[PDB]
């Protein structure tokens, strides 16, 4: 109860009882000194902020609290070599939650997509935003898969209302 | 020696 809200405050730094995103920001860490992206936090406020107010008071905070620890349970256990980051072989072992098995190297092709480090790695700030986009991805593959085996056929009309309405 | 993954409290 004074839990969540002694976390709340020391994320607060000009007290208006408003989670800005500079605050959330700089009071999260992605493990390597570099500063937590801000992408990530745009989408992690936005998610929770309800008026608007590009936020989080105490209320919309809890959910973030959850929302961040959930992600980083995921990360922690995947992470077993502990680095602070996860590799390739780290990644399939990660991903898999999304129902269907992808091929090896299409690894390749999300750690080049979502790092913004570089090292050939994924960061736990970029894990949280590689998932966002890949659940984001989904939905609008599920909408199509009702035959539910990991395959849709498409028309011309239905594949452009598919990418325009990534947003 | 970086913070760990999430929400950093005082102290590291
Ligand atoms: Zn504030
Ligand atoms: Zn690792
Ligand atoms: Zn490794
Ligand atoms: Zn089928
Ligand atoms: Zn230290």
């Amino acid at each position: 109860q004074s839990f969540l809200w002694n976390v709340f405050q020391r994320v607060d730094k000009d007290r208006s009882g408003v989670i800005s995103d500079t605050e959330l920001q700089q009071a999260l860490s992605n493990g390597t000194w570099t500063p937590f992206n801000p992408v990530t936090v745009r989408s992690i406020i936005s998610m929770f902020d309800r008026e608007n107010k590009a936020g989080v008071n105490f209320s919309e905070f809890t959910g973030v609290w959850k929302y961040i620890t959930d992600w980083q349970n995921v990360f922690r256990t995947y992470d077993r070599d502990n680095s602070g980051m996860i590799d390739k072989n780290e990644l399939k072992q990660a991903l898999s939650g999304f129902g269907y098995r992808l091929s090896d190297q299409f690894h390749d092709i999300l750690i080049r997509k979502f790092d913004r480090q570089g090292r050939g790695q994924i960061a736990f700030d970029d894990f949280i935003q590689g998932c966002i986009v890949l659940q984001r991805l989904t939905d609008i593959f599920r909408r199509y898969d009702t035959d539910q085996d990991g395959w849709i056929q498409v028309s011309y009309e239905q594949y452009l209302s598919m990418v325009f309405s990534i947003v | 020696n970086p913070p760990p993954p999430g929400f950093i409290m005082h102290g590291n």
